[PDB]
């Protein structure tokens, strides 16, 4: 059964905004919550915030003032967007689904939309 | 929160031959652990998940083993398509951190 | 059921009424009327609906896979076969139209 | 012998559920207890084999007294006296000591002099719902269930004292009477962490031994 | 054998009825019967080796079930009874052991200490939730303290056959066949803000088979409303 | 008087009776009672000076009209009788006299000679279409010929008394009563397709008043089916 996927910007200006929209496919989510993972080659993997099925998020505390991760159960879609964009964010962003037989494990990823901050 | 020391940081072997992957946690996680693999460019796919389960499609070569803050994965038997990258995450409360990465080189 | 013996599995066999969609997915076809069918406890499920001159579905639907065995092929078969139940009451005989 | 574990000779029993302590003269002495079943661990054990139970009530109240220092020159204070007035509910509640919702109507309230026998009161069974109700999964909040309500009990002294203080402790005893249980249950594992709710930290099943054989 | 109820057939060959009772009838309550009792089939979950258990929620899990979801939203109170048929097929060449308890008014506990469980981590519509065999991490938002050898109610997993309940061994048998009255301390309860039943399927001796048989073996859970009756004009 | 059915109630006191039956009963067919046998009072009309007249289709008048609607719908054929209420409320002060026909196949003809008319002209789902006093011009797209003295189906409008009728009389009477069986070929029929009657109000003597009085009396159609039996599993 075919899954998740998103679409992003591209690149942004530094001090500048960030959204990207992962859509799903083929479950609901009033069953499921999906995590932000960011790969990034300096630093390693490190997971970004998460929404779980009921509404509630629950983000990083060192990205806790800069994102903002909200979704619609309706479109099936989840937004989030990070601020003001330093030099570090050079890295690729994944979403992936939660909750492996009610583990809190991630299932499948998306494709990931890498970002470049630089002018 | 927890850090998750993955050693060693890199291995080169050949097809056939029984390796182990270990990653110690700072604390108690009571078995929260889940093991990835990550090929060349590609996104991540979930491996071993609550320290001893199989994945869905994974094959019964691979093995994990561990309680506690001691934790190992191993593969009895190489193969050419299980080289890459390896990382270890807990999922015992936020923030989830994941470990440092090994690597397979197959030589 | 034309398959093994070893073989079990479930499926739907729902029926639309005439006027009624037919049904695009397997929870609303269960809330229509619709046969449960077992293959592992019976080989053959029998099925009455009248015909008339939209005019009906009887689409049939997965309800589970089919858990097999070692050592035993697991794509099976089905066959389907139709008949008269009552008295049809035919009128009005014309000649057939599979000629040339 | 198989009739002292019937639910009569299992439940009939009294238990000190509340003590409390309260002075006359520092214009907020007066006690308050909430009527319920999870008040003391092993009553609450007890009561938790069971789903829906259904029993009057018989309450009695051991109450004494004991002389703070006073200031000076030759205290003498003649026989206390208290008040334990019983809120239904649905009622008034009292919040200082010289309030309205002592001198009302339709709390029955017991007055007790020191040197006698210790009031006895007896509540029956008060409730909309046709027995009480030890669980509830759903919500009102998640499972606190606003059906089985049993009210509030109040204490204080009714003597003004000029030249010495008097503080006084209470301890209420709880008696179950005609008691019928219904849909038993499994009894409790884990220890108990919180009064409202059923939380618990997950523990071994058994205590380990060292092999099988 | 293939017993009809409305416009519905199911197909069987033991069966334990609740407390002892048969479930039966008492403003003035309406009697509607023929469009509720019918046999609401929930999709099949997947019995693998590394499973745990799941859990639906009675009068939950038809809330969106054809006309008895019409009849939960447009009428206030209501009562009902049950009937539940379980059965899950697997070849001579499987093994394992499952328990099929239906609790009554079965209080979860929250991981989180402080708070109690969010509405949408106690109960799926028609979709079952699922058991682990760890301990769920404290400091999250609001989850279900889930562990299986618990059963999510502080109480130790042996103790649950006091509970009606039957075994389904796969050397021996294949099905299992409830019958639950109504059991409430009110004659007639709210059917959005109450779950007076819990179905549990708990794997203790877990699934074994050789290499080349099929990994999974589906269970299927068929309710069908009995003796329903509810309040309005 | 202070008749009821179902949830509605309406207040009464002459009924003419159909071609002298009263609406009756007979794969098989279901008979449901409860949810349809009730009072369907459509939305009150005007009746002003320089008025001309009004007409409903009937099995299309309650096509969005509660159950009976879902009805309509959700089978494909059925039969139905009718039981028609009207009553306007004028003074002593007023006078005119009103027609009330209910007319079985009531074929209407289009204002252009070579088409027939549309969907929308014919038949207004709970809402009176009306009649004209003069002509409707022919070049236009697709109307309906609604001069009244020909009442639209190219007949002499003071012959309509052949169909079951009731007059009227602001001076003596005040309220009108149908009952109306099922009148078609086939035993049982489409219910979109087919508008087998056509309730018609024609104003012969016009309304007057003197200066003062309220200048417009409203009219209120009250429609109960009766006997509706529909073919579904």
């Amino acid at each position: 059964q075919v899954q998740l996927k998103q679409s992003g910007p591209g690149l942004v200006q530094p001090s500048q905004s960030l959204s990207i929209t992962c859509t799903v496919s083929g479950f609901s989510l009033t069953n499921y919550g999906v995590h932000w993972v960011r790969q990034s080659p300096g630093k390693g993997l490190e997971w970004l915030g998460v929404i779980w099925r009921g509404g509630s998020t629950d983000y990083n505390a060192a990205f806790m003032s800069r994102l903002s991760i909200t979704k619609d159960n309706s479109k099936s879609q989840v937004f989030f967007k990070m601020n003001s964009l330093q030099a570090d964010d050079t890295a690729i962003y994944y979403c992936a689904k939660g909750d492996y037989y009610g583990y809190d494990a991630m299932d499948s990823w998306g494709q990931g939309t890498s970002v470049t901050v630089s002018r | 929160d927890i850090q998750m020391t993955q050693s060693p940081a890199s291995l080169s072997v050949s097809v056939g031959e029984t390796v182990t992957i270990t990653c110690r946690a700072s604390e108690n996680v009571y078995r929260n652990l889940a093991w990835y693999q990550q090929k060349q460019g590609k996104s991540p796919q979930l491996l071993v998940y609550a320290a001893t389960n199989l994945a869905d499609g994974v094959p019964s070569r691979f093995s994990g083993s561990g309680s506690g803050t001691q934790y190992s994965l191993k593969i009895n038997s190489l193969q050419s398509e299980d080289f890459g990258s390896y990382f270890c995450q807990h999922f015992w409360s936020p923030v989830f951190t994941f470990g440092a990465g090994t690597k397979l080189e197959l030589k | 059921f034309c398959g093994s013996a070893m073989a079990t599995g479930k499926f739907l066999l729902a029926y639309s009424p005439p006027g009624a969609g037919v049904p695009k997915n397997r929870k609303d076809a269960m809330l229509g009327t619709h046969v449960i069918w077992d293959v592992g406890l019976q080989s053959s499920c029998v099925l009455c609906v009248p015909w008339i001159s939209a005019a009906g579905y009887v689409t049939c639907w997965y309800q589970t896979n089919i858990v097999v065995p070692a050592d035993v092929q697991s794509s099976c078969d089905i066959l389907c076969f139709v008949s008269a139940c009552n008295d049809f009451s035919v009128r009005m005989l014309k000649d057939t139209p599979f000629i040339r | 012998s198989r009739s002292e574990s019937s639910i009569e000779n299992f439940l009939c029993r009294s238990a000190c559920v509340y003590y409390a302590t309260y002075t006359n003269n520092s214009k907020k002495g007066f006690a308050e207890w909430v009527i319920n079943t999870r008040q003391v661990a092993q009553l609450r054990r007890k009561l938790e084999l069971f789903t829906y139970l259904r029993f009057d009530l018989e309450l009695t109240f051991v109450i004494t007294s004991a002389q703070q220092p006073s200031t000076a020159s030759s205290v003498d204070a003649p026989v206390q006296t208290h008040q334990i007035m019983y809120v239904p509910p649905g009622g008034p509640v009292p919040t200082k000591v010289k309030d309205y919702a002592w001198q009302t109507s339709t709390n029955p309230s017991v007055f007790w002099t020191e040197g006698n026998a210790p009031p006895r009161m007896s509540i029956p069974f008060i409730s909309i719902g046709n027995a009480y109700s030890c669980f509830y999964d759903g919500w009102t909040v998640y499972g606190i269930n606003t059906l089985n309500n049993m009210g509030t009990l109040y204490m204080r002294h009714v003597n003004e004292a000029g030249q010495g203080p008097i503080k006084s402790t209470v301890r209420i005893y709880f008696k179950p009477k005609h008691v019928k249980a219904w849909v038993p249950r499994p009894p409790r594992l884990c220890q108990y962490e919180k009064q409202k709710n059923v939380n618990f930290s997950p523990i071994g099943v058994t205590t380990s031994r060292t092999d099988i054989i | 054998r293939s017993i009809t109820l409305g416009n519905s057939t199911i197909t069987t060959q033991n069966v334990v009825v609740g407390y002892g009772v048969w479930p039966e009838y008492l403003d003035q309550p309406t009697q509607p019967d023929v469009a509720t009792c019918r046999f609401y089939t929930l999709e099949s979950v997947q019995w693998m080796k590394n499973s745990a258990g799941w859990w639906w929620k009675l009068p939950d899990a038809l809330s969106q079930m054809g006309l008895f979801g019409q009849n939960m939203q447009y009428h206030y109170l209501g009562r009902t009874g049950y009937t539940i048929h379980v059965q899950c097929n697997a070849s001579k060449f499987h093994q394992g052991c499952l328990l099929v308890v239906c609790v009554p008014e079965a209080e979860m506990g929250c991981s989180n200490l402080n708070n109690t469980p969010e509405f949408s981590e106690l109960s799926g519509g028609d979709s079952a939730r699922m058991f682990t065999d760890t301990q769920v991490g404290e400091s999250n938002a609001k989850k279900v303290q889930t562990a299986v050898w618990n059963a999510g109610m502080g109480v130790g997993v042996g103790n649950l056959t006091i509970f009606p309940h039957q075994w389904i061994n796969l050397r021996t048998n294949n099905s299992a066949t409830l019958v639950m009255p109504y059991i409430n301390s009110v004659p007639m309860d709210n059917m959005f803000r109450h779950n007076n039943l819990t179905l549990m399927i708990i794997p203790f001796v877990p699934l074994n088979y050789s290499e080349g048989s099929s990994p999974y073996v589906p269970i299927t859970v068929t309710i069908a409303p009995m003796c329903a009756e509810y309040n309005g004009l």
